[PDB]
């Protein structure tokens, strides 16, 4: 199979203001030696309406990884409201974290996401225009989507 | 709703 | 594009 398996991912300070960086606590083992980096990336689905829309909120390169267990933080600032539909930013949308080797994508966690106002008052007669410093971000850490693909691990 | 959901899925497992 | 170290 794949040289390396991620175990488990903790979403840390889950239900945050919209603006609060992500954190994630990502732990992955790695059967042996890696040649090179293994890039791990996170997206924002601005849209649903279409992928042109997406955010890579931040990417790192983990480089040299030994054949043990390992854990590490992957923090990323919050999306640019500035390119984010408005009709998009409040309701539900999904953040993805991706791992990659070699330019290659092999594993795909993805949770959906919430981002609500929390005053009644804005529920109840939203702002005309998304107030996102106003925004709860709710990641539904109970239920990841995992989806693997195969890659050359040569 | 159920459209925007089919898309979000789409994302999820894509390509 | 940017590094991080394991912990």
């Amino acid at each position: 199979m794949a040289k390396v398996q991620v175990n488990n991912v903790v979403v840390l300070d889950n239900p945050s203001p919209f603006y609060n960086p992500f954190q994630f606590e990502i732990t992955f083992e790695c059967i042996e030696d890696l040649s090179e980096d293994l890039e791990w990336k996170i997206i924002y689905v601005g849209s649903a309406e279409s992928e042109e829309y997406d955010q890579v909120l931040d990417s790192v390169l983990v480089g040299p990884v030994p054949a043990g267990r390992h854990m590490f933080v992957f923090q990323a600032d919050a999306p640019n409201p500035g390119l984010i539909p408005d009709a998009d930013a409040v309701g539900v949308t999904v953040v993805l974290i991706t791992c990659t080797y070699r330019g290659q994508e092999f594993i795909r966690v993805g949770y959906y996401v919430n981002n609500e106002y929390t005053e009644t008052e804005l529920r109840e007669n939203p702002p005309v225009k998304p107030d996102f410093s106003k925004l709860q971000r709710n990641i539904l850490a109970s239920n990841p989507r995992v989806t693997r693909f195969h890659i050359n691990w040569e | 709703d159920p459209r925007r959901q089919e898309l979000l899925e789409a994302r999820f497992t894509g390509v």
